[PDB]
This record gives C-alpha cells, structure tokens and sequence, in this order.
C-alpha cells in the first residue's frame, strides 16, 4: 500500500489556482464596483432621484492584503 | 518527509480565508447587484425642470453681459441667425463675465462617454432651476454640442477658459487666447494658441513630467476629436479593442491619448487607480500637468468668449 | 496618459 | 501504520470543490450583471425634462403667427416687419384669433424693476411659458414691435387690486418712439377700460399743476440715470425706478413692487410716492399686486369677427 | 408724483 503525497501535491496545487482566479475575481468587482458606482451618478440628471451611498475601498482594497499573504505552499 | 502537515496547518490558512473573501465579497455582488435597480428604479420616473428663458439674450453670452445680462444663468445667445437659437449658461462674474460655458463638470449626472452625435449635438442639462427662483441659476454638467462650438469659435479669434479646482480647494485654471473647433468636416481639428494661465500648458505644451515621445504623445492641439465610434486618435492600433476613446471614458480631442482628459469618467475624492477602472488607464477628469494622471478632480469647466 |  | 488514515483528514477533496463552485457562479452570474448595466446607463441617456418651449410658426407678431396656425399662449421666435434678430416674445392668444404680446408684467416682487437705461432698453428680467413671471421685454424690443410698417397697436393696461377686481386701459396706435427721441410713448386718445386715465394727468391738490406735471401720454422714458423728463432732476431716481416720469408721475407700474400694496411716506426712501399706483383707480400710497401691460393690433379691438 |  502506497503512502501517496500524490493526493496531496495535486489537491493543494488546486489552492494556488482558486487563489490566482479568485485574485482576478476580488478585483473583477473592485471594478465592477467602481463602474457601477460612477455609472449611478450616471443618472442623476437623466433620471429623477438617486441614493447617496459608498464603496469602501478600505475593505475591498483590504481583503486583498490577506489574499497576498496566502501564497507559499511547497 | 513532514510536508504531510500541510494538512491542517498550511492549507488551514486558505478555504477559511478563501470561502471566507469568495464571501465577504459575496455580500458584495449583492448590494452592487440591488442598488443596480434601487437606481435603476428610480429613474422610470425623468427629472424635469423649467428654464424661464429671461428677456434678454444676444449673439453669445459677450454681446448679453453688452446688454445688462449680470446675474450668471441659463440664457439663449443665438450665434449667426442662420442656426436654431439654442440655450446655454453664461459666465457674468468671473473675469470680464461673459463666458459661454461649453462644457461642466461638478458630479456625475451626466456620463461623458457616447458616441459621435451626442458630442456633436450635445448632452447633459445646461443648468437647472435655482430652487426658488423661476429661472435656471446654477449650471449643471453638460457639453454644449460640438457643432455649436465649432461654431461659436468661428466668430473670429475665440478665448477659451478652462478652470478647475480640486477637492482640497485649490484651484487653478488655463486660458487660450487662441482657441478654435473646427467644423465638423475636418473632425472638430482642435487648435489652440496664446496659452496663459496657472494650471499648466497641458493641451498645448503636453504633459510635464515626461518625456518626448512620451510626453508629445499627450498632445490635444492639432488633435481631432474622437469617440468610441469615431475613431480619430493619435493612437494608431490595427487593433478595434484598443482606442483612446473606449478606454478613457469620454471622447475628447485624443492623441495617443491624453495629458488632459475633459469629459473623462467621474472620479470621487479625486485620486483613484488602475485598480479601479473599465481599462485601468488613466480615463478620469484629469489634468496631468498639474495634479497628476491620477487625480480627477472636483469641477471643471471649458467657458469660451470672442475676440 | 499616453501608451507603450 | 494507523496514520495510513490521512485518506480520512483529506477532507478538503470537497471542502474546496464547494468553492470551485461558488466560484464558478458569481463570474457566471456577472455575466447576467454586465446587462444589469448595459441597460442602465442607456436609461440615463437623457436630460431631464424641460417644461419651457418655442413653437415652430413665426411671423409679423404675435397677432401674425396667431393667425397662421396657433392657438397656445406661449413664446415665439418673432422678428418683426422692419426688425432684426428674432427676439422672444410671450404671446397671448383668445378663442377668436387675434394674438397679443405684453411688454410688461408684475405678479409677486421677483424682478426688481430699477434697472439701467440699457436694461429697460434691451429689456430686462424673465420671460416663461405660461405667464407669471414680471418681465420687462423692453422698450428696444417694444419699439420695432410698435411700429412694423405702421399699423395701429394699441395697450391694453390689464391690473388687478389686492383685492380681486381687475382693470384695464387701451389707447390708440399705441407706439413707443426709437431711443433716438428716446422712449417717449405715443398713444392718440384714451380708449375705455375703468382702470382710470392716468395718461392724461391727475391733479392731486398740492399744486392745479399736479395734474399738468403728472400726466404721461408723450413723456419721454427716463431710467434712475438717464432721464429725459419734464423734470429738474430725475424723477425715477428719485423714486427709484425707470418709469415715462414727467414731474414726476401717477401711475407708476415698473415702480416698487409692494408686499400688500398700500405703503406710506416711512418706506418712501426720499420720501414722496414710488410705489405701484394709478390716481385713476388707486391714490399715490395704494401699489398694485398683479400689472401687467401689452399690445395688440387695433383692428381687431372690436372686431365681431 | 406731485412736487413743488
Ligand atoms: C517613456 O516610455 C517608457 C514608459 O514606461 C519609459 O520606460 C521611458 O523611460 C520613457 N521615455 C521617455 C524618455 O520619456
Ligand atoms: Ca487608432
Ligand atoms: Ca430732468
């Protein structure tokens, strides 16, 4: 019977690929959020009201500090 | 030998801060999934106005301040009677008065990035109603068609102010003592002379803190005006996908692309980044030359006058 | 700004 | 030995694959929220509505267009007979067919009239669509729209008390001189109306004259600064306004807007009567609310038809 | 209105 590290090396490398996709995806809505942001103010002269909210970029530009952290698995 | 504690130690440290984003984040294609509608909602329903066209109006706002037109608003000046009247907002305080605004900027409101038409007819509300006061006081974001002023601009030698303030307060502003929109055949061709001004040379001189091919490159006089379907910038890519119009939010006299970017996307706060952007360039009410391709101001304004 |  | 069970601590075979698949919705489901906004910005494609607006049809005057088509009180680009630049005017067209025009209006205070000589000239204020709104279309404006070829015109002095009861006054071939005489008003005879002729002087007792000095048929326009009046001074200034002084008035109409109407001798910033009054129908300390004052051709006065 |  084989101790196999093969389950492993594998089912870890996965890790390190939802871990660049996801990267992608932190940042694919720290856009999707500013687009959509600026694209409401996109409005309040075309369309009657519109809410005053925020974004937070303190967060969104924070989740990724620890997504940069967890990278070295080998 | 031991790398077999991965399991439990070194993978612990990413599912749970992995589930845990791919969430924290997921409460995020949430609100930015609702406000899409808690906006989108409350635009079935216009925003209306009233502009009372005041008694007095004139060839263009000079020939009005000419002819008692004091108080700052919504007027009528009506270049060349061989074109449609068409209304406007006058600048009757700051230097001389009399200042055609062509172009505000002050919030959102109105998004910048169309297509060829919209730029040539023109967009946006040219002010709105002064709560209270019948007539239309304030100015509000818009750009007074092209045409209008390439028009305008042919009454002879046209000055051209452009002026801004950044969120800080300070203020600077860039005047063209020689400034001219081409008709609309040979592409809005933009040139512009006589720069005075505080803010800095950045559609003349080009951007500042570069360097020749790069810097030229940021040119906007001799430029064309382009959009995201009118094709015309400096930039010569065999390639549809990259344009300085569809990136840069907004058209604008484009050259490779920008050391000034007028009508760009709407920054708030000012400063901003790549992370942030459709394209991650610099596309934002942005005046290089003197706060920096990363600072998109507050207001800024391009107000017009003749001689 | 301008390009590469 | 027993540790052989690591294919019992590999749990993570799917307690990551639940992510492999969360994953793998939002970026799919942005595919769906990247028309969640492409349909949006296009809904904020437009300005917002204005209510104001400018009729196709122009002509003559109001009267002219409001006989081509027409029907709707409203603005017209107009550019009269021996005129120039297509000026807007606030037209006011009936039932039957005749178009007429102010030329001045008062309603609430919002427009100061005290303007300078080039502001009563070029005319000064706001027009609108529907009516409220005092404005002084001036008299540059009111002159080549007096006098197109020369056919008779005619004002018609509309008012109204702080207190229900409205007026009005006509005259004959209305028709306010070029600036060159200046703005000296020339009306023929006095036409109707109980709103009182105080065109044609009033005497208020102080002196037999104060009827002789304050009659205004063929009272050249002064302004607080430019006076042309029967006057040593200017009356306007005095008063503080630009009205068709003499020395100096009853009747006064571009005058201080009053909040009630009757004022006294306390606000009176020199002292004698500013306000909006007319001796033929109010005395000299009663002001008017609603004023306003506007032309039409006279052919159509009593015309049946 | 009325002067002397
Ligand atoms: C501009 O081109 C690139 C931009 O990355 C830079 O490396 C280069 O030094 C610059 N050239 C000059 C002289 O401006
Ligand atoms: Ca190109
Ligand atoms: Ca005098």
């Amino acid at each position: 019977i084989e101790v196999l590290k093969r389950k492993v090396i594998e089912k870890v490398q996965h890790i390190q690929l939802l871990q660049k996709n996801v990267r992608a995806q932190l940042v694919d809505m720290k856009r999707l959020e500013v687009d959509i942001d600026i694209k409401i103010r996109s409005c309040r002269g075309s369309c009657s009201r519109a809410l005053a909210r925020e974004v937070d970029l303190k967060d969104y530009e924070d989740q990724q500090k620890q997504l940069e952290q967890v990278i070295a698995k080998d | 030998l031991y790398i077999d504690e991965t399991v439990n130690s070194n993978i612990p440290t990413n599912l749970r801060v992995l589930r845990s984003i791919l969430e924290n984040l997921r409460s995020k294609i949430q609100k930015l999934e609702s406000d899409v509608s808690a906006q989108m909602e409350y635009c079935r329903t216009p925003c209306t106005v009233s502009c009372n066209i005041p008694v007095v109006s004139g060839k263009e706002c000079e020939e009005i301040i000419r002819k008692g037109g004091e108080t700052s608003e919504m007027y009528l000046i009506q270049p060349d009677s061989s074109v449609k009247p068409y209304r406007v907002y006058c600048d009757m305080n700051t230097e001389n008065g009399g200042w055609t605004v062509i172009q505000n900027r002050q919030d959102g409101s109105v998004d910048f990035g169309r297509k060829w038409d919209p730029y040539k007819q023109g967009f946006g509300n040219v002010a709105t109603n002064t709560d209270g006061k019948n007539y239309c006081g304030l100015p509000g974001e818009y750009w007074l068609g092209n045409d209008k002023i390439s028009q305008l601009t042919r009454m002879g030698p046209t000055e051209l102010l452009i002026e801004m303030e950044d969120w800080k307060g300070d203020k600077v502003k860039a005047h063209y003592g020689g400034f001219t929109v081409q008709n609309e055949a040979n592409k809005y061709q933009i040139s512009v002379n006589k720069y005075r001004g505080t803010a800095g040379n950045a559609l003349m001189d080009g951007a500042s803190q570069l360097m020749g091919e790069n810097r030229t490159m940021t040119i906007h006089n001799g430029m064309f005006f382009s959009t995201y379907d009118r094709d015309n910038d400096g930039w010569l890519t065999s390639d549809p996908r990259k344009q300085c119009s569809k990136e840069d939010g907004g058209g604008w006299w484009y050259n490779r692309c920008h050391a000034a970017n007028p009508n760009g996307r709407y920054y708030w706060g000012g400063q901003y980044t790549w992370d942030m952007a459709k394209h991650g360039t610099d596309d934002g009410v942005v005046w290089m030359n003197w706060k920096g391709s990363w600072y998109s101001m507050r207001k800024m304004s391009m107000k017009i006058r003749p001689f | 700004g301008p390009r590469p | 030995e027993i540790m052989k069970y690591e294919a019992s601590i590999l749990t993570h075979d799917s307690s990551i694959r639940y992510l492999q698949e969360i994953y793998n919705s939002n970026n799919q489901k942005i595919v769906n929220l990247k028309e969640k906004v492409a349909q949006l910005e296009a809904q904020c494609q437009e300005p917002c509505k204005d209510t104001v607006q400018i009729h196709d049809i122009t002509g003559k005057d109001c009267q002219d267009i409001a006989n081509k088509g027409a029907k709707q009180s409203g603005l017209y680009f107009i550019k009269p007979l021996k005129a120039n630049q297509q000026f807007l005017v606030y037209c006011e067209i009936d039932g039957s067919g005749n178009g007429w025009t102010v030329f001045q209006k008062r309603l609430d205070g919002s427009v100061d009239f005290k303007k300078n000589w080039i502001q009563y000239k070029e005319g000064f204020g706001h027009l609108s669509p529907t009516g409220t709104t005092e404005f002084w279309l001036g008299n540059e404006k009111i002159h080549l729209i007096s006098t197109q070829s020369a056919i008779p015109y005619a004002l018609r002095v509309e008012l109204e008390d702080w207190n229900g009861r409205t007026s009005t006054a006509d005259y004959a071939m209305f028709k306010v001189g070029p600036e060159a005489d200046k703005y000296r008003l020339t009306y023929a005879y006095f036409a109707g109306g109980d709103a009182g002729d105080a065109f044609d002087g009033f005497d208020f007792g102080d002196d037999p004259s104060d009827k002789f000095f304050t009659s205004h048929n063929g009272m050249q326009f002064s302004t607080w600064d430019n006076d042309n009046d029967k006057f040593e001074g200017n009356c306007a200034e005095q008063d503080g306004s630009g009205w068709w002084m003499n020395k100096c008035h009853a009747g006064h109409l571009n005058g201080v807007y009053y909040q009630g109407g009757t004022y006294s001798k306390a606000s009176t910033p020199n002292g004698y009567d500013n306000g909006i009054i007319w001796a033929t129908w109010k005395t000299r300390w009663y002001s008017m609310k609603k004023t306003t004052m506007k032309i039409i051709p006279f052919n159509r006065l009593t015309i049946g038809e």
